[PDB]
């Protein structure tokens, strides 16, 4: 029972479920959540710290770069993987695990990658969200040793190599359903769904591809056989000359170009929380907007705001009196 | 009818000259009615009050 | 058990998809209601269950999700869940004044102002939230606050400059015993 | 007095909630709609023309009309929300929302919510001039 | 056992009001031989509540200008008042003192809320420490007002005002001032 940081973020109190609890210092000390550090001094102390061996982290990296997941992995992640590897090797016999895993099998469909399947509240033609089910919706929930990993990359490598891992649910998991980003220029796959530029060739070219991994160790990934996904419509447009200074915003063509620092003030990024015990004493129902600061005059916006505006093609026609920032 | 009270949390200072304290009040009638009131003078966390009337609620929203 | 269904437009599908968990978590935890999103009819459907705590919470949920769909932020309709006396007046810009074409667009501009600042200024004086659909204006707040915001907006789209609007709305807020 | 219906089945009424820009109207009728059971205006509760369109007046109207339906035996109501419509504003105001919330509060089952305002195909000329309306 | 001036018991006293029980501190540990202490009580916030209430009464009746430094004189006046209270009523002077302080303290105060120009006051609740302070201040003010130009003596005046305030009759200055303050607080709303 090797606990990853995902169980600690989700308040997964599975300490009574297992007995061989082993954790890393750098998977518990980096968490900036206050409630986790609060409950850490409250939770019963039967977890213990263990260090992996350099040979086993070397082997774990050796087949993890054959799985095609090594750029997506992190150092403490490899610590967790090789810790579980060492525990299952030292307790259980080593003949269960298999190395140099299976090949991929390609089977595409007509469905869009943005089809809203496997969302709990979404239902095509009954799927309801009940307070009996709010504790149930975590993931695709299906003996002695296991993992408490929430990342798909960890589940992927642990299941390709062959360990039975589990979730916040007490029962061991069977299938892994998720999405990955694949470059369609260099054909390199990254398990990090947040990024937009690929690590290999750096173009803004990652696209979603669905991946399902069975309990045997066989993986199959579905592409989308849809002409809308691979369409060069809104891609070539005339670019402005690069401007410098403290105020210039650039069209963001590379993943690591140096942008000028344009942050928001504290009052500008306060969101009203309504379930605070002292919210009712507020003279206004809402947090007051910020108009006085210099960031308000410069029309500085959050990264989240204006997402569908970027998805419009620049070679189009907007409204006559509107200006796009 | 006169009801006893309790101070749960001091919230802030209100009034024109900052003379009043906005505070939260817990009841000693074994009820969990935490009502926000305005008091005059020095109050700290744990004080006990005497309300002439309880049906009035202070300036909320 | 009874239910309410509310529709969603095409442009409001993605904000519903992104903020979905922040929508259905207070509906199912504090109110105790079943919720789903019918994709064929494109309707958010909320029904009462056996473990619903009290009546009129379904109407709170309907107001919450409808306010989110109209364009308000998820916190601003969580305010509708918690508070009691909050309402939604909405009206067309061409209602008070017959405007055609470009003039109408300029009216929209002086509801926003530069950078939206004028709009935010009203949100500081009337203590309300305001959402601009393409020809429509939605106000969320208390009744006298909604009326104050509506007078300010109608003063803006009859030609009055923002300075007179700020002065008048601040005077009215001063006489409003706030 | 009332229908001879068992406790399992419920009877239906249609509650025309008409929230004009001066008061509110609560016109509870049969499913046919021809004959009125009750109608509580804003002006029947508050003795002030300033408070005529207040949500408090609509709340009192909804409470009184729900009491009237409980005295007769109407237990579930369909709702036809209405604004002034026509040339004027088409969207129902805060009074209609307050009346519906107060009527749902007082133990009454809600059936179908229907936004029936007299939306013109093509309007006649507006009440104001070319200058405008509402200050 | 500690006795006030070596004569007055401190274990017989009972506090009627729950609100003033924690601030009227005379009962067990705070009993002193002399009201005079010359110890700091205004150094930090809420420290004067720890101070014995007889010392508060002593410090609050030399407040007027021509007697602004004399404190042995003040505890002598308190002694004469306590003697004549004993020989009038028969109860312990600390008991009737506690009763007078409890029944003299206001419960609601009108307060100016708004701006300069709006004279409409709002009624707000009263702190228990401020209630104790105002009760002692009103008792001392009645002691001054009853002893200005007469044969009737200041310690005797404090005794009479204290008894009138404790039995609740409309003869103490504190009682009538508190009653008019309460009725205007009710009338404000
Ligand atoms: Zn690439």
């Amino acid at each position: 029972v090797v606990a990853d940081a995902g169980a600690f973020l989700r308040h997964a109190a599975l300490q009574d479920i297992g007995k061989n609890i082993y954790t890393i210092r750098e998977v518990v000390t980096e968490i900036r959540d206050k409630a986790t550090r609060r409950r850490l001094a409250v939770l019963p102390y039967e977890l213990r710290f263990k260090e992996p061996l350099p040979e086993y982290v070397r082997l774990v990296t050796e087949f993890s770069k054959k799985t095609g997941d090594y750029p997506s992995l992190s150092a403490t992640d490899i610590q967790v993987l090789a810790l579980t590897y060492q525990l299952e090797a030292e307790f259980v016999g080593v003949s269960h695990l298999k190395q140099e895993p299976q090949k991929v099998k390609v089977s595409s469909s007509i469905q869009h990658p943005e089809t809203p399947l496997h969302i709990s509240g979404f239902h095509l033609p009954g799927g309801w969200i009940t307070p009996s089910n709010i504790k149930q919706i975590q993931q695709e929930l299906e003996v002695r040793v296991g993992c408490l990993t929430t990342d798909f990359a960890m589940q992927n490598v642990l299941l390709q190599m062959g360990l039975h891992v589990l979730a916040v649910n007490g029962m061991l998991i069977r299938e892994a359903r998720s999405y990955i980003l694949r470059c369609h220029g260099c054909f390199k796959t990254t398990s990090d769904m947040s990024r937009v530029f690929c690590s290999h060739c750096g173009n803004k070219t990652l696209k979603k591809v669905s991946v399902t991994v069975s309990d045997d160790g066989t993986l199959h990934m579905h592409f989308s056989r849809n002409p809308k996904v691979l369409n060069p419509r809104g891609l070539r447009y005339s670019l402005p000359t690069p401007k410098g200074g403290k105020y210039a915003i650039n069209p963001h063509l590379t993943e690591d170009q140096r942008f000028p620092q344009l942050r928001l003030s504290q009052k500008a990024r306060q969101k009203t929380n309504v379930f605070a015990p002292d919210y009712i004493a507020g003279v206004s129902p809402f947090v007051e907007n910020d108009i006085s600061s210099r960031s308000a005059t410069l029309q500085v916006r959050d990264s989240t705001l204006g997402a569908g505006r970027r998805r419009l093609n620049p070679n189009a026609s907007r409204k006559k009196f509107v200006k796009k920032r | 009818p006169i009801k006893l009270a309790r101070v749960t949390k001091v919230l802030g200072r209100t009034g024109s000259q900052g003379q009043c304290t906005q505070v939260r009040v817990e009841f000693m009638d074994d009820t969990s009615r935490s009502i926000i009131r305005n008091v005059k003078g020095p109050v700290r966390e744990g004080d006990v009050l005497t309300l002439l009337e309880s049906e009035r609620e202070a300036r909320r929203l | 058990e009874e239910t309410r269904k509310i529709p969603v437009p095409a442009n409001r599908y993605t904000p519903l998809k992104e903020n979905w968990m922040k929508i259905f978590t207070p509906i199912v935890e504090h109110l105790g209601l079943q919720i789903r999103f019918n994709l064929k009819s494109r309707n958010v459907e909320i029904r009462t269950c056996k473990e619903t705590k009290d009546v009129s919470a379904l109407t709170k949920a309907a107001d919450f999700v409808k306010a989110f769909i109209l364009g308000f932020q998820v916190e601003d309709a969580l305010a509708l869940i918690r508070l009691d006396d909050l309402f939604l007046e909405s009206f067309e810009i061409t209602d008070v004044k017959p405007l055609k074409g470009d003039h109408l667009s300029r009216a929209i501009g002086r509801i926003a102002g530069k950078g939206g600042k004028t709009k935010f200024t009203i949100e500081n004086v009337t203590r309300t939230r305001i959402v601009l659909a393409d020809v429509k204006v939605h106000i969320l707040g208390s009744f006298q606050n909604i009326k104050m915001a509506r007078t300010a907006i109608c003063n803006l789209i009859l030609g009055n400059p923002p300075s007179k609007v700020y002065g008048n709305i601040r005077a009215v807020a001063s006489r409003s015993a706030d | 007095l009332g229908p001879q219906v068992a406790e399992g089945e419920n009877v239906f009424g249609v509650c025309h909630i008409f929230a004009s820009f001066n008061d509110t109207f609560v016109h509870v009728t049969d499913l046919s709609g021809k004959e009125t059971i009750c109608r509580v205006t804003g002006g029947m509760k508050v003795k002030a023309d300033r408070d005529e369109s207040s949500p408090y007046a609509a709340m009192l109207a909804a409470q009184d009309v729900a009491q009237r339906c409980k005295e007769l035996g109407i237990t579930a109501l369909h709702i036809k929300l209405r604004a002034t419509g026509g040339n004027r504003t088409k969207t129902p105001g805060p009074g209609a929302q307050s009346a519906l919330r107060a009527l749902a509060r007082s133990g009454m089952k809600i059936g179908r919510i229907e936004d029936v305002t007299p939306i013109p195909s093509d309007s006649t000329r507006r009440k104001g001039g070319r200058r405008g309306r509402r200050l | 056992d500690i006795k006030l001036f070596g004569k007055w018991s401190t274990d017989d006293v009972q506090i009627n009001d729950i609100s003033l029980q924690d601030y009227i501190a005379v009962k067990e540990k705070y009993a002193k031989y002399l009201p005079h202490s010359a110890g700091r009580y205004a150094a930090k916030r809420f420290r004067k509540a720890q101070c014995p209430i007889v010392e508060r009464l002593t410090n609050s009746m030399m407040m007027h200008g021509r007697n602004n430094g004399k404190k042995l004189m003040t505890v002598r006046i308190v002694k004469h008042a306590f003697e004549i209270i004993h020989l009038l009523t028969g109860e312990n002077p600390l008991q009737v003192l506690v009763n007078a302080i409890i029944n003299s303290g206001p419960r609601e105060d009108s307060t100016r809320i708004g701006r300069a120009g709006t004279v409409r006051r709002q009624a707000v609740d009263v702190s228990p420490l401020r209630r104790v302070n105002q009760a002692i201040w009103l008792l001392c003010t009645g002691a001054r007002e009853a002893a200005f130009r007469n044969i009737k003596t200041i310690a005797e005046c404090l005794a009479d005002e204290l008894i009138n305030a404790a039995k609740g009759s409309s003869n103490s200055y504190a009682i009538k001032k508190k009653d008019e303050l309460e009725r205007v607080a009710k009338s404000n709303r």
